[PDB]
């Protein structure tokens, strides 16, 4: 026939053009890392976003460290319930969890949220980068304050500072004890489950600090290193 | 006043329950205790449509049983040709988080939406010769779950803010808003006459809506967790629901009562997609354990298994003439079965 | 007051939904079975089609 | 239709005893994790305690660690909470809550403003 | 040249070669199967592995004729062209295998030390181009003795293939080049690569002491076994070349090393058995895939 063959050859040329474009797009796509931001209203999760100078309801930020491009998302146009749209973030490189450690009456809700994220079916192979913000507020609250962490946690009267902790140059030992107690509380539930398929990376941060993108970059390097160790038969 | 309202509500609920109990006459199994088993169903993959980058979230058949549209989380919308596995168009998207897609019955428009709470319409027949954005519809306060075309100038949308809406594409305005659910709406399906449509929510309930007036006529319960799939029987007098409690059910509109439940002891994972066949004898469902099941609706006994997907199955579709079944999954592949 | 109005709306919805004409389950089951048997001859998924008409072969 | 109803409560004096009993209907009772929540005047929803399916793992909040005790009864489809030394800080409304999914070890939305599988509540005054 | 004799000659190389072929052929079959599975999943490493396997198979296909040579029993095998081809393969497959091992080590290093760079150098197309270049270069460089006389019937009573006791200068230079650019250069790269991998693993905060040690043992084994298998024969080759480049008329040295120059040019054919198990079977995932394939049948 004539028109049949003509339309067929036009079809194959169109298909090959589309395939070339798709190959270019895959080349661009496989070299960018995605991160998902999570936290609470009192936590300064957007504050660190503006602290990084680069800065519809979905806030997207693009930054770059050592010629590697990172793309961060903040979903802030939805309702409180989040058990349905979180399943979209299953192939994300990491989840950045921001915690308000200065206040105590809402620490248990942060613990519950962290534990719920940790034991999900579609999130059990994703690493979590933990940022305990508001350290300076905690220092003032503990130093000369009427509120006691004993009341909210009656298991704080029997805990001593672990040896591996490295105190700051000048710091009250009680401040170090409490601030490491919070981290131990968050890490107790993070090591009681899992088969070494994901890890938790903790850090201490304040409201004015700079080396945060470098922290995320190093953690991403470690995550990819673990995945490559599994992949390249080197385990 | 409030206590009186609660007592009145409980009394009408009791009256409704008594009416439903009286209306019930027998079981579906007793009437279906003589038909033959459908037989073992064996299907094989005929085409493997490859080319996506990330997990596929939705797909839809064109009204010719030949053209197809697919949506991926990488941010692409590819129009395929099933007969020759030839790509026709590839449309990039502004937002990569896309959860739904649709194909107009005429074949000149394609719609999409997602976490941006906006429904976008693209034109396929342009004089210049490229696909371009034609209209953006906004007004929802939550992520979009599903969207279906009625005509070339009307569309129905469902959101996670517990509402549904009817649009007018030419002026980009809302004509009717349907409200009444408590949890997020997850899916919808239009009637063959395009005058009624059903929607299932995350409060373990489903509702029937009339397009013109804008009211709810019937509400159905019976599940014990979220409903995440819905579809219409090919005659418009029943529908099927799949939920997160690892079960499926069938509901009828003239009896206002559940009819039949499909479940098994081994199955402990939920149902992601549900679709029917041309005749109404086969029910196809996809599960979180990386496979699809083919149930016999009349007998409620499993009669087929579709395996070959290495990750969770998210989208399922059947042609308008019954010559193919398309399944997408989180392993970035689309498979056609016959 | 707003919650009172919401409850009043809920009770009105129940009243509107509590007077719909209904029929028995056996009638609906008979109709569904009859429809299923009526269109059984044109379903290729259920009845294999000759290989000279299948477009994916 | 999933249904959960609280019973008990009442009025007591400081340093008293109470037993809150929650009845359930509409689902298999032994495949779901259960929680207790309460809200007090001028406050939002807060979490107190939780118990798993079989009844082995038990979790408390610190402020009621040495006072209250939870229990479940699978045979009778019931949940129980036992009260002790009621300090003048417990006057509230108490809800018994179900995890959204079965065979699942995490509960995402239990303290949301609107949640489907949550009871009406009972008032305890001290 | 002079009547060198030996008794081990007719004693060890034959049985050792039977052991090598019998316990190496199926193992390389499995190795090829697993490499194909690897390349199916868009993993470049398998490509290299595949090539390595192929080389070893060729070695086996040229081994039986050679055990005829050391037994002095022909069974209508002898001839100029047959040896002219089979000796070439027999003496080149070792260097091809070493080159592919070096390629695997460098590829492993690029993926652990620098996981966010060199995205272009870790694609299948680049791998296949590198493999083709390696094959062509090795064949071209080692085709030097293919255009020379091979079969030499001597006095006393023999007919050695591819060797002559008072060898000419071309053999000496060929042998020298084939011990300082065919053994010690491609082994140094392997050692450096695995040192870097171990250093990178030491600083990983997400790895326990259990797993961070199984790695050291495996890497040390992979480095050491090549030396244990190959060192003596190359040491003897260096010594013979030095002796010839010094006093040429000397024969006593050859007279007292012939009784074992062969035992080395025989011990040296054990890397063909070593590589498949160490690179496929020890790993739990690949062994599990093998077991699954066996169950599938």
């Amino acid at each position: 026939t004539e028109d049949q063959r003509n339309e067929e050859k036009a079809q194959r040329e169109a298909n090959k053009k589309i395939e070339k474009q798709l190959q270019k797009d895959k080349q661009v796509y496989r070299a960018t890392h995605r991160l998902l931001l999570l936290g609470a209203d009192n936590s300064g999760k957007s504050t660190i976003v503006k602290q990084m100078r680069i800065l519809s309801g979905i806030f997207e930020t693009k930054f770059q460290v050592d010629k590697v491009n990172f793309h961060m998302f903040d979903v802030g146009g939805q309702r409180d319930e989040r058990r349905k749209w979180i399943q979209c973030f299953n192939d994300v490189t990491a989840i950045i969890f921001v915690v308000d450690s200065s206040d105590y009456n809402r620490l248990q809700e942060a613990l519950n949220l962290f534990k719920s994220i940790w034991n999900n079916r579609w999130l059990r192979t994703i690493s979590v980068i933990l940022f305990l913000n508001k350290q300076d507020l905690l220092a003032e609250k503990v130093l000369a304050g009427k509120s006691k962490i004993e009341d909210y946690f009656p298991e704080f009267a029997r805990y001593t500072t672990p040896e591996d902790a490295t105190p700051e140059p000048g710091e009250d030992p009680r401040v170090t004890r409490a601030k490491y107690f919070i981290r131990d509380e968050f890490l107790r539930i993070s090591t009681a489950s899992g088969d070494g398929r994901h890890y938790c990376y903790p850090h201490f941060t304040c409201a004015v600090d700079t080396e945060n993108a470098r922290r995320i970059f190093n953690d991403c390097k470690d995550i990819i290193l673990q995945m490559n160790l599994r992949e390249y038969n080197l385990v | 006043e409030l206590d009186q309202l609660r007592q009145e509500a409980e009394q009408l609920k009791n009256q409704i329950r008594d009416a439903r109990k009286a209306c019930a006459d027998a079981t579906l199994s007793q009437i279906t205790n003589n038909i033959d088993p459908v037989g073992r169903i064996q299907m094989r993959t005929r085409r493997t449509l490859r080319g996506h980058l990330a997990k596929i979230y939705a797909m839809h058949w064109g009204t010719d049983s030949r053209l197809l549209v697919s949506a991926s989380q990488d941010g692409k919308l590819i129009i395929w040709d099933s007969y020759t596995t030839n790509k026709v168009h590839a449309i990039p998207l502004r937002s990569s988080w896309v959860m739904t897609c649709a194909y107009a019955p005429s074949g000149n428009y394609v719609a999409c939406g997602g976490l941006d709470n906006i429904c976008s319409i693209y034109n396929l027949k342009t004089r210049e010769g490229n696909v371009r954005v034609s209209r953006e519809l906004a007004g929802h306060t939550g992520y979009l779950s599903c969207c279906r075309f009625l005509d070339d100038n009307q569309i129905v949308t469902s959101s996670g803010d517990t509402t549904c809406a009817l649009w007018d594409i030419e002026t980009g305005q809302q004509t009717t808003t349907f409200t009444g659910h408590t949890g997020d709406v997850m899916s919808l399906s239009l009637a063959p006459d395009t005058r009624l449509f059903v929607s299932g929510a995350c409060d373990a309930s489903a509702k029937l809506w009339d397009v013109r007036e804008g009211m709810c006529r019937q509400t159905f319960t019976g599940h014990e967790s979220d409903i995440n799939a819905i579809c219409f029987f090919p005659n418009g007098n029943a529908f099927a629901t799949g939920s997160d409690d690892a079960t499926c059910r069938l509901f009828d509109l003239r009896a206002d009562q559940e009819l039949m439940t499909y479940s098994h002891d081994n199955i402990i994972c939920g149902i992601t997609s549900v679709s029917f066949s041309k005749s109404g004898r086969l029910l196809l469902a996809g599960y979180d354990d990386f496979n699809c099941n083919v149930w016999d609706a009349l007998k409620a006994d499993r009669a087929g298994v579709l395996a070959g997907h290495d990750n969770r199955v998210s989208c399922l579709g059947v042609t308008d003439d019954g010559m193919a079944v398309a399944t997408g999954s989180w392993d970035s592949f689309l498979k056609i079965w016959n | 007051t707003a919650s009172i109005a919401q409850a009043r709306k809920l009770v009105e919805q129940l009243k509107m939904e509590a007077n719909i004409d209904r029929i028995k389950v056996s009638k609906a089951a008979a109709d569904l079975m009859a429809y299923c048997e009526a269109h059984a001859k044109e379903d290729p998924l259920l009845t294999p089609v000759p290989a000279s008409e299948n477009p994916f072969r | 239709q999933v249904q959960l109803q609280e019973s008990g409560g009442g009025l007591v004096q400081p340093g008293g005893s109470l037993r809150l009993s929650c009845a359930a209907s509409g689902f298999t009772f032994s495949n779901y994790k259960m929680n207790w929540v309460r809200q007090a005047p001028g406050k939002g929803l807060e979490w107190v305690s939780d118990i798993s399916q079989s009844g082995a793992s038990i979790s408390y909040t610190g402020s009621v660690k040495g006072r209250f005790t939870i229990s479940r009864d699978n045979a009778k489809n019931t949940l129980y909470l036992q009260m002790n030394s009621l300090k003048p800080e417990d006057t509230a409304v108490y809800y018994c809550a179900r995890c959204p999914a079965p065979f699942t070890r995490d509960c995402f939305d239990v303290t949301s403003t609107t949640y489907a599988y949550r009871g009406q509540g009972t008032q305890v005054t001290v | 040249g002079c009547h060198v004799d030996s008794r081990v000659d007719h004693l060890f190389p034959p049985s050792l070669y039977i052991f090598v072929i019998g316990v190496g052929l199926p193992t390389n079959c499995l190795a090829l199967w697993a490499a194909y599975r690897q390349v199916q999943q868009r993993n470049e490493l398998g490509v290299y592995l595949m090539n390595l396997s192929i080389a070893d198979l060729l070695y086996i296909c040229t081994l039986p004729l050679w055990v005829d040579y050391f037994l002095h029993h022909d069974n209508w095998i002898h001839g100029p062209g047959s040896c002219k081809l089979f000796g070439f393969i027999f003496y080149t497959n070792i260097y091809i295998s070493i080159a592919f091992l070096c390629c695997i080590s460098v590829d492993r290093y690029l993926a652990v030390a620098h996981p966010l760079r060199f995205a272009r150098l870790r694609r299948v197309k680049t791998a296949v181009a590198v493999s083709s270049v390696v094959w062509a270069t090795e064949l071209g460089a080692n085709s030097a003795p293919l255009f020379h006389d091979e079969l030499f019937r001597d006095r006393y009573n023999h007919t050695f293939c591819f060797e002559k006791f008072p060898m000419e200068g071309w053999v000496a230079w060929m042998n020298l080049y084939r011990v300082f650019v065919g053994f010690l250069f491609p082994w140094a790269l392997m050692l450096l690569s695995y040192r870097g991998i171990l250093r990178a693993v030491r600083g990983s905060v997400s790895t326990e002491r259990q797993e961070k040690a199984k790695i050291k043992r495996l890497a040390l084994s992979l480095i050491a076994i090549v030396l244990v298998c190959f060192a003596p024969y190359h040491v003897l080759l260096l010594s013979r070349s030095a002796i010839y480049l010094g006093r040429p008329w000397d024969c006593g040295f050859e007279e007292r090393v012939f009784s074992a120059y062969h035992s080395s040019l025989a011990f040296t054919s054990l890397n063909c058995v070593a590589d498949p198990i160490l690179y496929c079977l020890v790993n739990e995932g690949a062994r599990s895939d093998v077991a699954k394939a066996l169950h599938n049948l």
